[PDB]
């Protein structure tokens, strides 16, 4: 019962930063929002997730201290702040919403009901 | 009423029902702590219809039905008003006007076995869709073709139930999920079930 609109992708050099934006058509208040990434050939990978409660977050090991997830309930958007970018980060990035318990987080794509259109991220070696 | 609703019995039952044979527990004359369910990291699905999950402890109901069963991860989305698919059509059907909460969580470590758990069944064939809350536990040979079966399995004469084959190495879409559906009933009568 929601649509997600992403924005903020682009090209950068190693050590550059990008800011992704996931805007909900309807209220995202009850939803946990996940960021997944897909590189051609490689499997889809969970990057980050924030619970409905906004104070539980998880991260893939490789992005800790590089990527920060945040959400603005007022603006009904979730953000991925992507610093210290590396060639391994090159991929299509998708935000996704699920409706679980207040503190639930996860990287199980099948548990997510709604998917954004996908934002391009290229880190240029 | 100082009876604390036995949600432990529903959620932490060692055994869960097959979806075709879904279990209904009547919750009556009781206090419901919903907050300990919602205010947790336990549940990958927690969807309420006609009611808000933050407000559940403020609410009073005539009665509460708790339906429970196991299905595949991919099928949890069928446990909602207006859904089609083998589960919604042939196993467990919510009404369009559903008022309640659908709660599910991954049960791979309980309901999957190396070599496969075949205990959990779903109905694969039926002449027509279930009405809401219809329970069909019949095991009549399903006539697919124009020749009658007369209880003999054969070509176009099928046992109507099939096993999930839950293995712990399955893709998460094919892993078992435990499901609890809470129906909140309101009618001209004393509301028996109330938050603290
Ligand atoms: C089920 O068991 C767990 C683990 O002991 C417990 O923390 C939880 O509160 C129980 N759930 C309910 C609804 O009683």
């Amino acid at each position: 019962q929601v649509q997600l609109v992403e924005s903020g992708g682009g090209s950068v050099q190693p050590g550059g930063s990008l800011r992704l934006s996931c805007l909900g058509s309807g209220s995202l208040d009850y939803y946990a929002i996940g960021w997944f990434r897909q590189a051609p050939g490689k499997e889809r990978e969970g990057v980050s997730c924030i619970a409905s409660s906004g104070d539980r977050t998880i991260y893939a090991d490789s992005v800790k201290g590089r990527f920060t997830i945040s959400r603005d309930y007022g603006k009904n958007t979730v953000y991925l702040q992507m610093n210290s970018l590396k060639p391994e980060d090159t991929a299509m990035y998708y935000c996704a919403a699920l409706q679980g318990s207040y503190y639930y987080t996860g990287f199980v794509a099948n548990e997510y009901d709604y998917w954004g259109q996908g934002a391009p991220v290229t880190v240029s070696s | 009423i100082t009876n604390l609703c036995p949600f432990g019995e529903v959620f932490n039952a060692t055994r869960f029902a097959s979806v075709y044979a879904w279990n209904r527990k009547r919750i009556s004359n009781c206090v419901a702590d919903y907050s300990v369910l919602y205010n947790s990291a336990s549940f990958s699905t927690f969807k309420c219809y006609g009611v808000s999950p933050t407000k559940l402890n403020d609410l009073c109901f005539t009665n509460v039905y708790a339906d429970s069963f196991v299905i595949r991860g991919d099928e949890v989305r069928q446990i909602a008003p207006g859904q089609t698919g083998k589960i919604a059509d042939y196993n467990y059907k919510l009404p369009d006007d559903f008022t309640g909460c659908v709660i599910a969580w991954n049960s791979n470590n309980l309901d999957s076995k190396v070599g496969g758990n075949y205990n959990y069944l779903y109905r694969l064939f039926r002449k027509s869709n279930l009405k809401p809350f219809e329970r069909d536990i019949s095991t009549e040979i399903y006539q697919a073709g124009s020749t009658p079966c007369n209880g003999v399995e054969g070509f176009n004469c099928y046992f109507p139930l099939q096993s999930y084959g839950f293995q712990p190495t399955n893709g998460v879409g094919y892993q078992p999920y435990r499901v609890v559906v809470l129906s909140f009933e309101l009618l001209h009568a004393p509301a028996t079930v109330c938050g603290p």
